[PDB]
C-alpha cells in the first residue's frame, strides 16, 4: 500500500512544496 | 414646395393598395400550393376581392368598445400605422427615387423598428381581456428579442459599406451583392424578419378600423422587411450581376421583382412549416441568433481589417 | 417658432409626468418628453444622438418602465457668461463668412464620434462596459426564482 | 496610433533598449523571476485546493487558482524584467550582458 | 461517435437541410393542376343509389 | 505597445481575476456532479488571493506608475498620492473580505456574486483615485455606486435590506444627477474637462474682476454632490437607515472603502477648484453641522449599528475640518484622520460581526460581555475609547492633529465646536463601556466563539490602536509626502 | 438667442425632476422617472454646450452617461420589483 | 480527455460551436495573420 | 445637411391625417419575472448595438486599436451573456 | 426510544464520518439561494428520526 492514490491531492502537495521552496529561494536570492 | 404632400400621397396610397393585393396574393398562393384556387368568382382572377373586403369592413355598422379610456385603445392602431408607414420615407427604389435621403438611414430604420412595440402593448392593455393582455406582452417580448438580432445583422452589413445612407449601401454592391458572401447572414436576417413581424412559425397569435389598421400595419411591415432584405443583400435596384444587355429595364423594376420574390418566400415559409412554441421562440432567438450574429460581426470585421479591405 | 413649441410641449409633458395619477399616463408623457427632446437635438444637427435617444430612452428604458407598470399592479399614485444677442440680424445675416476649407471633406456626427470614442478615450468605453456588466449581473441576483 | 513611452519620473539606473519588445522581455527572465513566478503560482494553487474542499470541488478550484496565479505571477515577472531593462529597477546583470553584445 | 457523423449531423442542424426538403415538396405542388370544381357549372360525381330529395 | 500597459497591470489583473471568478462560480454553482455546491467561501478566498496579488503588483511597481504618462494623460493621472491611496484601498478591501468569511457559513450566504461585485467595486475605486478628469471621475463613481446598490439589497427576503437598497439607490442617483449638472455647468463655462486645463483656466481669475455665475454654480453643485456621497449633514437624508438595513458585512465595506476614494476625488478637485475659498466655507459649515449632529444624535441611539452610523457621520465632520483649512498641514491631518478612522471602523465592524453570529441588535444585549468573554469586552472598550479620542490611544492623534490644523488657519470657532463634540462623543462612548463592565443584567446572552480571520484582524488592529503613539513616525512621513505630492 | 433658450429648457427639466423626487415621496415609479428626467436634462446641457463651444468632449460624455442612466433604470426597477414582493405594497 | 469532451460539446451544441469557431477565426486573422502580412 | 427631415415630418403629419380619415370612414354613415429579464437583456444589447454604430462606420480611420477595444468590450459583454446563460435567465 | 440509540451506538467508522459530513452540510439552510437556483435541498434519511419518538408525532 505504498502509493498515494488521490491525483488531485498529490498535485496540491507538489504545488505546496514548490511554493515553499520558491519562497525560500526568493528570500535568499533577493 | 407644396408638392411634398403629392409625393407623400404617391408613396402612401399605392402602399395601401399593394398591402391589400398582398393579402389577396397570399390567399391565392396558399390555395395554389394546396392544390386549389384562391378567390376567383369576384374578379376576372379574383383581383376585385380586396375591394369587396374593404367595403364589407367599412359597411358593418359596428359598435365602439368604450369599456376603457377610449383614447389609448383608439390610438394604438393609429400609432402602429404611424410607425409602419413612416419607415418608407427612406427606402430608395432606384438611384434618385427616395423621398428622404438621410445620412443616418440605417439607424433611423432601427429606431422605427424598435418603436413598433408600443402599439401592440397599448392595444393589449386597453382591451379589458387579461388573456389578450398577456398575448400582447408575449408578442412584444418576441419582437424585442428578435429586433436585437436584426440590429446585429445591420451592423454586419454596415461594416462592409462604411455609411448609414441606404442609397449608398446599394451602390456599394455594384461589384457583387452582399447576399453572396454573407449568405448565412441573409438567412438569419430573413428568419429574424419572420419573427419580428409575428409571422411564419414565429406567429403565436377588436373590430372594424382598429383591427383593420393593425392588419394593414402588419402587412406593410412584411413588405418593408422584404424590401430591406433585398436592399441590404440582393443589391437593391442593381441589375443581374452578369450579362449586361438587358440594361433597358428600369432599375425600379428589379427592386420590385426582388421584393416580390421575398414576399413569395414569406408565403411559402408560412405555408410549409408548423408553428413554434413560446418557450422555444425565446430559447431560439436568444441562443441561436444572438451568438451567431455577434460571431458574424466579429468574423467580418476581423477579415476586413486583416487584409485592409475596409471601405 | 419650432423651438418654442417643441420646448413647450416637452415642459407640459414633464409636468404631467411628475403630477400624474395613473402611472401609465405618467409613462406615456415620459415617452413624449423624449420624443420632443429628440426633435430638439435634431434642431442642433446631432442626428445620431436624436436617433439614439429614440432607440435607447423610448426603445429600451421606456419599454421596461411600461412592462413594470403594466403587468405588476397598475396601482394608483445669462448676462455673465454669454450675454444674449438682441434681434439685430438684418445686417448680421449678410455678415456670414463661410470657409470652404472645412467643407471639402466633412465628417458626419457618427464618424466624428467614432474617430475618438474607441482609440483616444477607450478606457471610459471599457468602464461603461463594466457598468453594463454590473447591471447584467445585478438584474439576475435581485430578481430570480427558478422552477 | 501615436504612442509615447516616456515616463514622468526619469529612470535612476542605466537604460538599455528603452522600449523592449514582449519577446525580448520574456527572454530576459532571470532565476529570481522564475522563483517569484513559481512561488505565486504554487501559493495560488494551494489556496485554490484548500478553499475548494468544503464545496467539494478540489480539482476545479485548483485549476481556477492556478490560472489566477499563473497570470499574476507572469505579469509580476514581466513587470520586473521590463523595469530592469528600462532602467527603473537595479539592472546589475542586464548592463553586464548587453555591454558585451 | 465518428467525427464524420458529428460533422454531418451538425451541418444539417445549421443548414436547415430538413426544411429545404419540405419547401421543395410544397413548391413542386405549386406547379400542378388544381382539383377544384366550378360548382355552379360542373358538379361532383354521384351514384345511382344516392339518397336525396324524396 | 504592450509596455504602455505597464501602468494598468494592477487594474488589468483584478479585472481578469474577477472575470475568472465569475466564470468559475457560474459554471460550478449550477452543476449536477457536485450537487449545486454553495461555493461562496471558495470564491471569497480566491478573491482575497486576487486582491493580495494585485496589491503585490501595484506596490512593487512604484517607479512604473508614471510610465507612458503622456499617452495616458487624457485618461488618468498616476502619482505618489494615487499610489498610497490605492494601496490603502486594497488593504481595506482585503480586510473586509477577510471579515466577511464567517458570514457565508453560519448564516449560509451562498451567493458568490457578492465577492464578484465587491471586486468590481474595487476596480471602480482604483479607476476613481487615479481619475484626473470629470468624465472618468463620474464614470468610476457610477460604477462603484451600482456595485453597492446591487449588494445593499442582497438579502432579498429581508424587509430592511430591500428598503435600504431602494433608499440608497434613490439618494445616490439624485446625488449623481446633482454632480453631473455641476460638471455640465463647469464644462459649458470653461470649455475644459481635464484637471490641468480646468486649473489653468481658474487659477488666474480668482473672482478678482467679477464672479462667473456658471463656474460658481458648477463648483457648488459638485461640492453638494460630493457631500451627499460622504453623507455630511444636512446631506445625510437616509444614511442611518441605509447603514442599519444593509447587511453587516456590506455595511462594513461601505463605511470604509467609498470614503477613501471619494476623499481622494475631493482632494484632486481642491487642487483646481479652490475658486476664492468657496469650498472652504461650504466644508466649514458642513463640518460644524456634522460634528454637532453626530454628537447630539448618537446619544439617543439604542442599537449598535445606528450608533456606528452616527459615529461615522461625526468622524466625517472631524475630517472635513481638515478640508476647511486649506494647507499642507490641513491635508496631512485629513489623511491621518482618514487612516485612523478606517482602522477603527474596521476594528469595530469586525467586533460587531463577531457578535452578529448570535443576533446582536441592541447595546443592552452586550451587557454581560465582560463576564462571558472578558477579552472581547476589553477589545471593544479599546475601540470605543479610540473613537472617543482618549490620549493614550490612536484615535487621539488624529483629533489632535486635526485641531492643530484648524487652529493654524485661524479658525478658532472650529476648535470650540470640536472640543464640545469630543466631550459629547466621549460621554456616549463610555456609556457603552459602562454596560459591559458595570451593569449586572438579570438575563445574559452567550455568544459563540469567533473564527480565526476576525481574531487576527482584531488582534492586529488592537495592537495598532494602543501602541500607535509609541511609533507614529511612518504614518506622518507618508502623509506629509502625500499632501505635498498633490501639487508637485 | 438660442443658447439661453436651450439652457432654460434643460434647467426647467432638471427642476421638474427634483420636484418629482421631492413631491412624490410616496410613489416609487415617479421617483425613478424624475431621476431619468434629471439625467436627460444633464445630457441636453452637455450636448448643447458641445455644439456651442465646437468641442467633442460633450458628445462623448453624453454617450457615456446614456449607459449609466440605462443601468440605473435596470437596477432601480429590479430593486422595486423585489421590494414589492416582500412588504406586499408600495 | 480533449478529443472526447470537445466532441461531446460540439455534438450537443452545434450552433454555439459554430459561432465560437467563426468568432475564433475572425479573431485569429487580425492577431496571427495581420502581423505576418505586415512583414511583406 | 439636416434638410432631409422636413419631408419626414410632413410625412408624419399626412400619415396622421390619412389615419384620422380612415377612422372617420365608418363614422359618416398575475406577474411573471421573465418579462423583466428579457427587457433587461434587450436594454443591455441595445446599448451594445448603439456602441457598434460608431465603430462600424469609423473602422477605416481607427485600425488595430479601435478593433481590439471593441473586441474587449465584446468580451466583457460576452462574459456577462454567459453568466445570463448558465443562470437560466434565457430559458422559459 | 431504545431503537435509535441502538442504531447509533453500533455504527462503523465509515458510516460515522459520512453522517457527520451530512450533518455539517445540512446544519444551516438558505431557502433564498435554493429558490434562485430552482432546487430544493431535502434532509437525507440518515438524519431523520422516526416520527414515533417526536413529542407529538410530527410528520413535517
Ligand atoms: C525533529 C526535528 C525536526 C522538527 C521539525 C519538523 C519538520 C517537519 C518537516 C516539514 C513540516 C511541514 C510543514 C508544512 C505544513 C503545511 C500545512 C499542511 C497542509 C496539509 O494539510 O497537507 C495536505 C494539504 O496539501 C496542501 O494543500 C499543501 C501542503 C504542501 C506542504 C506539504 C509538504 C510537506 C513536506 C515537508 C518536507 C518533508 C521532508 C522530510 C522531513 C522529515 C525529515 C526526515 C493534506 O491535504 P488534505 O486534503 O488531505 O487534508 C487537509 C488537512 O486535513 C487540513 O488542512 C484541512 O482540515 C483539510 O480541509 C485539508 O485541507
Ligand atoms: C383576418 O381577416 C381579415 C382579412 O382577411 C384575410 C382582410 O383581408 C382584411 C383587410 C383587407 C382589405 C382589402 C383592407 C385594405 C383596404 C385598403 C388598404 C384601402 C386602400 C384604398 C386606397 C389606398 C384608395 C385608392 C387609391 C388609389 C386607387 C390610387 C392609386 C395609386 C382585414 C382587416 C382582416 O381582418
Ligand atoms: C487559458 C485561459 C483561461 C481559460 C479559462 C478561462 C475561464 C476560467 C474558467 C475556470 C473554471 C474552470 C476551470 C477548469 C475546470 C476543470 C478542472 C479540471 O480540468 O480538472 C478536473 C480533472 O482534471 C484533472 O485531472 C485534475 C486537474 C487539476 C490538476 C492540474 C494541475 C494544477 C494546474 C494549476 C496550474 C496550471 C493552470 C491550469 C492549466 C493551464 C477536476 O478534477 P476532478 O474532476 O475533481 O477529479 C476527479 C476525481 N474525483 C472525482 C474523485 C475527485
Ligand atoms: C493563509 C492560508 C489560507 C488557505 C486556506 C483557505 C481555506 C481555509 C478553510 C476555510 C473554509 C473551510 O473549509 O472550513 C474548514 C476549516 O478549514 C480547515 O480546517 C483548515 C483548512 C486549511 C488551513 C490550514 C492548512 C494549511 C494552510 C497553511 C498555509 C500553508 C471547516 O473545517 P471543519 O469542518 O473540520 O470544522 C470543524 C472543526 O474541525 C472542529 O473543530
Ligand atoms: C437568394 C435567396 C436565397 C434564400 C434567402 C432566404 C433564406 C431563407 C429561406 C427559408 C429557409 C428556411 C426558413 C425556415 C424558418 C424557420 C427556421 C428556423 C429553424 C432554426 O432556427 O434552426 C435552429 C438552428 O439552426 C440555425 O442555426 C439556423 C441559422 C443558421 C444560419 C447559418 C449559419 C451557418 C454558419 C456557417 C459558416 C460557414 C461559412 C463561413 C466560414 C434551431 O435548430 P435546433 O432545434 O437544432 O436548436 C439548436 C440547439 N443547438
Amino acid at each position: 500500500p505504498k502509493v498515494s492514490e488521490d491525483k488531485n491531492r498529490n498535485y496540491a502537495v507538489v504545488a505546496g512544496v514548490v511554493a515553499i521552496v520558491g519562497s525560500i529561494g526568493w528570500y535568499l536570492k533577493a | 414646395y407644396i408638392a411634398v404632400p403629392a409625393e407623400i400621397l404617391g408613396i402612401i396610397l399605392p402602399l395601401l393598395l399593394g398591402v391589400a393585393f398582398l393579402v389577396l396574393a397570399e390567399r391565392k398562393v396558399m390555395a395554389f400550393v394546396q392544390r386549389r384556387k384562391g378567390p376567383d368568382v369576384v374578379g376576372s382572377f379574383g383581383l376585385l376581392q380586396p375591394l369587396a373586403d374593404g367595403l364589407k369592413l367599412i359597411l358593418k355598422e359596428p359598435i365602439s368598445p368604450s369599456s376603457a379610456n377610449f383614447f389609448l385603445f383608439r390610438m394604438a392602431p393609429v400609432a402602429t400605422f404611424m410607425l409602419s408607414l413612416v419607415a418608407w420615407a427612406v427606402v430608395p427604389f432606384d438611384y434618385g427615387m427616395v423621398l428622404s435621403d438621410l445620412n443616418i438611414g440605417l439607424l433611423y430604420l432601427f429606431a422605427i423598428s424598435s418603436l413598433g412595440v408600443y402599439g401592440i402593448i397599448i392595444a393589449g392593455r386597453s382591451s379589458n381581456s387579461k388573456y389578450a393582455f398577456l398575448g400582447a406582452l408575449r408578442s412584444a417580448a418576441q419582437m424585442v428579442s428578435y429586433e436585437v438580432s436584426i440590429g446585429l445583422i445591420l451592423i454586419t452589413v454596415l461594416i462592409c459599406v462604411g455609411s448609414c445612407n441606404l442609397s449608398e449601401i446599394v451602390m456599394a454592391q455594384k461589384q457583387i451583392w452582399f447576399g453572396i458572401p454573407l449568405f448565412p447572414v441573409l438567412v438569419m436576417f430573413f428568419i429574424s424578419c419572420l419573427a419580428e413581424t409575428n409571422r411564419a412559425p414565429f406567429d403565436l397569435p377588436y373590430s372594424s378600423m382598429g383591427f383593420a389598421l393593425f392588419f394593414l400595419g402588419e402587412y406593410a411591415n412584411m413588405i418593408l422587411m422584404s424590401g430591406l432584405c433585398t436592399l441590404f443583400f440582393l443589391g437593391g435596384w442593381l441589375p443581374i450581376l452578369d450579362l449586361p444587355i438587358f440594361k433597358k429595364i428600369p432599375g425600379s423594376i428589379w427592386f420590385s421583382i426582388k421584393v416580390l420574390f421575398f414576399l413569395f418566400l414569406y408565403i411559402w415559409v408560412r405555408a410549409a412549416f408548423p408553428r413554434y412554441r413560446y418557450d422555444q421562440l425565446m430559447g431560439l432567438g436568444w441562443k441561436v441568433f444572438l451568438p451567431l450574429s455577434l460571431a458574424w460581426v466579429v468574423s467580418v470585421s476581423g477579415l476586413l481589417v486583416t487584409f485592409q479591405w475596409l471601405p | 417658432m419650432i423651438l418654442s413649441v417643441l420646448s413647450s410641449l416637452a415642459l407640459v409633458s414633464g409636468l404631467m409626468v411628475v403630477r400624474a395619477k395613473n402611472p401609465v399616463h405618467s409613462v406615456l408623457f415620459f415617452i413624449l418628453v423624449f420624443c420632443d427632446t429628440s426633435g430638439l437635438l435634431l434642431l442642433l444637427g446631432l442626428d445620431f444622438f436624436a436617433m439614439i435617444f429614440l432607440v435607447v430612452y423610448i426603445g429600451a428604458i421606456a419599454v421596461l418602465f411600461l412592462f413594470v407598470v403594466m403587468m405588476f399592479h397598475i396601482q394608483i399614485a445669462l448676462d455673465n457668461e454669454s450675454i444674449p444677442l438682441l434681434p439685430t440680424q438684418r445686417n448680421t445675416t449678410s455678415l456670414r463668412y463661410t470657409v470652404y476649407a472645412g467643407k471639402v471633406r466633412s465628417w458626419t456626427n457618427l464618424e466624428t464620434l467614432g474617430n475618438l470614442l474607441y482609440t483616444y478615450y477607450f478606457v471610459w468605453f471599457l468602464v461603461s462596459s463594466l457598468i453594463l456588466l454590473v447591471a447584467m449581473i445585478g438584474a439576475i441576483v435581485l430578481t430570480m426564482h427558478r422552477t | 496610433m501615436n504612442t509615447d513611452i516616456t515616463a514622468l519620473e526619469k529612470a535612476q539606473y542605466p537604460v538599455v533598449d528603452r522600449n523592449p519588445a514582449f519577446t525580448k522581455v520574456v527572454g530576459n527572465f532571470s532565476t529570481l523571476d522564475y522563483l517569484r513566478f513559481s512561488t505565486i503560482t504554487g501559493i495560488s494553487v494551494t489556496v485554490g485546493y484548500l478553499s475548494g474542499i468544503k464545496p467539494g470541488i478540489k480539482g476545479p478550484s485548483m485549476v481556477t487558482g492556478g490560472l489566477i496565479g499563473l497570470m499574476g505571477g507572469f505579469m509580476y515577472a514581466y513587470q520586473n524584467s521590463a523595469g530592469r531593462l528600462m532602467g527603473f529597477f537595479p539592472n546589475d546583470g542586464e548592463v553586464a550582458s548587453y555591454q558585451k553584445r | 461517435k465518428d467525427w464524420n457523423t458529428v460533422f454531418e449531423r451538425s451541418i444539417n442542424t445549421l443548414f436547415l437541410t430538413e426544411m429545404v426538403r419540405g419547401l421543395s415538396l410544397t413548391l413542386k405542388y405549386f406547379f400542378d393542376p388544381k382539383v377544384t370544381i366550378n360548382y355552379p357549372f360542373e358538379k361532383g360525381p354521384l351514384s345511382p343509389r344516392f339518397r336525396g330529395e324524396h | 505597445m504592450f509596455n504602455l500597459f505597464l501602468a494598468v497591470f494592477p487594474e488589468i489583473f483584478i479585472i481578469n481575476a474577477t472575470f475568472i471568478l465569475l466564470i468559475h462560480g457560474v459554471v460550478f454553482s449550477t452543476s449536477k456532479k457536485y450537487d449545486y455546491p454553495p461555493l461562496a467561501s471558495n470564491v471569497g478566498w480566491l478573491g482575497l488571493l486576487s486582491v493580495l496579488i494585485t496589491l503585490l503588483l501595484l506596490a512593487a511597481g512604484a517607479p512604473l506608475l508614471t510610465i507612458a504618462h503622456l499617452f495616458w494623460n487624457n485618461l488618468f493621472r498616476r502619482d505618489n498620492f494615487t499610489y498610497f491611496c490605492q494601496i490603502f484601498l486594497l488593504l481595506s478591501t482585503a480586510g473586509t473580505i477577510s471579515m466577511c468569511f464567517d458570514f457565508f457559513d453560519q448564516e449560509r450566504f451562498d451567493a458568490f456574486e457578492f465577492i464578484v461585485l465587491i471586486l468590481l467595486s474595487t476596480c471602480g475605486m482604483l479607476f476613481m483615485i487615479s481619475a484626473y478628469d470629470l468624465i472618468a471621475m463620474y464614470l468610476a463613481i457610477e460604477l462603484q455606486s451600482l456595485c453597492f446598490y446591487v449588494i445593499a439589497a442582497s438579502k432579498r427576503k429581508s424587509e430592511f435590506s430591500t428598503e435600504a437598497g431602494l433608499k440608497y439607490l434613490i439618494l445616490g442617483a439624485f446625488s449623481s444627477g446633482i454632480l453631473l449638472f455641476g460638471c455640465s455647468m463647469i464644462y459649458g463655462s470653461t470649455g475644459a474637462t481635464h484637471f490641468d486645463q480646468l486649473a489653468k483656466i481658474l487659477t488666474g481669475y480668482e473672482i478678482t474682476g467679477a464672479r462667473s455665475s456658471g463656474i460658481f454654480m458648477g463648483i457648488l453643485f459638485i461640492a453638494v454632490g460630493f457631500l451627499f456621497k460622504i453623507t455630511a449633514v444636512p446631506f445625510h437624508m437616509w444614511a442611518p437607515d441605509i447603514y442599519e438595513g444593509s447587511p453587516t458585512p456590506v455595511t462594513a465595506f461601505l463605511s470604509i472603502a467609498p470614503k477613501i476614494s471619494i476623499f481622494a476625488n475631493i482632494l484632486r478637485v481642491f487642487i483646481y477648484g479652490s475658486y476664492g475659498a468657496t469650498l472652504q466655507q461650504i466644508f466649514f459649515f458642513c463640518s460644524i453641522a456634522s460634528m454637532i449632529l453626530g454628537a447630539l444624535a448618537a446619544m439617543a441611539q439604542t442599537k449598535v449599528k445606528r450608533l456606528l452610523a452616527y459615529s461615522s457621520i461625526g468622524h466625517v465632520g472631524y475630517i472635513c475640518i481638515g478640508f476647511s483649512c486649506g494647507t499642507i498641514e490641513g491635508i496631512q491631518s485629513l489623511l491621518i484622520g482618514i487612516f485612523i478612522y478606517a482602522l477603527m471602523t474596521m476594528d469595530a465592524f469586525a467586533i460587531v460581526l463577531a457578535l452578529r453570529q448570535t443576533r446582536v441588535k441592541y447595546i443592552a444585549d452586550l451587557g454581560a460581555l465582560a463576564k462571558t468573554n472578558p477579552i472581547l469586552a476589553i477589545t471593544f472598550s479599546i475601540t470605543m475609547f479610540s473613537y472617543a479620542g482618549i490620549p493614550p490611544l490612536a484615535g487621539f492623534c488624529s483629533k489632535f492633529y486635526l485641531f492643530f490644523a484648524a487652529l493654524g488657519c485661524g479658525a478658532y470657532f472650529l476648535a470650540l465646536v470640536g472640543v464640545v463634540t469630543s466631550v459629547i462623543g466621549c460621554f456616549y462612548y463610555i456609556r457603552l463601556v459602562k454596560r459591559m463592565f458595570f451593569d449586572t443584567p438579570r438575563t445574559w446572552i452567550l455568544y459563540e466563539p469567533m473564527d480565526r480571520n476576525k481574531s487576527l484582524l482584531l488582534a492586529m488592529t488592537s495592537f495598532f490602536i494602543t501602541l500607535f503613539l509609541l511609533y507614529p513616525s511612518p504614518l506622518f512621513s507618508v502623509t506629509h509626502q502625500m499632501a505635498l505630492s498633490l501639487y508637485l | 438667442m438660442d443658447l439661453i433658450k436651450y439652457f432654460t429648457f434643460s434647467m426647467i427639466i432638471f427642476i421638474l425632476g427634483i420636484w418629482g423626487i421631492l413631491l412624490n415621496r410616496r410613489n416609487i415609479l415617479i421617483m425613478l422617472m424624475s431621476i431619468e428626467l434629471m439625467l436627460l436634462a444633464v445630457n441636453l446641457n452637455f450636448l448643447v454646450f458641445s455644439v456651442s463651444l465646437d468641442d467633442m468632449m460633450g458628445q462623448v460624455f453624453a454617450l457615456l452617461v446614456l449607459t449609466v442612466a440605462a443601468a440605473e433604470s435596470a437596477i432601480g426597477l429590479a430593486i422595486f420589483v423585489i421590494t414589492f414582493r416582500v412588504r406586499g405594497t408600495i | 480527455p480533449v478529443m472526447e469532451k470537445l466532441r461531446m460539446f460540439v455534438a450537443q451544441e452545434p450552433v454555439v460551436a459554430a459561432s465560437c469557431l467563426i468568432g475564433g477565426v475572425g479573431l485569429f486573422l487580425p492577431a496571427v495573420v495581420r502581423p505576418i502580412l505586415d512583414s511583406l | 445637411m439636416m434638410l432631409e427631415f422636413a419631408p419626414i415630418f410632413i410625412y408624419l403629419v399626412i400619415s396622421l391625417l390619412v389615419s384620422l380619415i380612415l377612422l372617420g370612414v365608418p363614422f359618416l354613415f398575475r406577474f411573471d419575472i421573465r418579462f423583466y429579464l428579457v427587457s433587461i437583456l434587450f436594454l443591455i444589447f441595445d446599448l451594445e448595438v448603439t456602441f457598434f454604430f460608431p465603430w462600424a462606420v469609423s473602422l477605416n480611420k481607427i485600425d488595430l486599436f479601435g478593433f481590439w477595444s471593441m473586441m474587449a468590450f465584446l468580451f466583457i459583454l460576452t462574459i456577462g451573456f454567459l453568466y445570463e446563460w448558465k443562470r437560466g435567465a434565457l430559458d422559459w | 426510544l431504545a431503537q435509535i440509540h441502538a442504531s447509533e451506538n453500533s455504527k462503523s467508522f465509515e458510516q460515522i464520518e459520512v453522517e457527520r459530513a451530512l450533518r455539517k452540510k445540512y446544519a444551516r439552510k438558505d431557502e433564498d439561494y435554493d429558490s434562485m437556483l430552482g432546487i430544493t435541498r431535502e434532509t437525507p434519511p440518515e438524519l431523520i428520526l422516526p416520527d414515533n419518538v417526536l413529542p407529538g408525532g410530527k410528520p413535517v
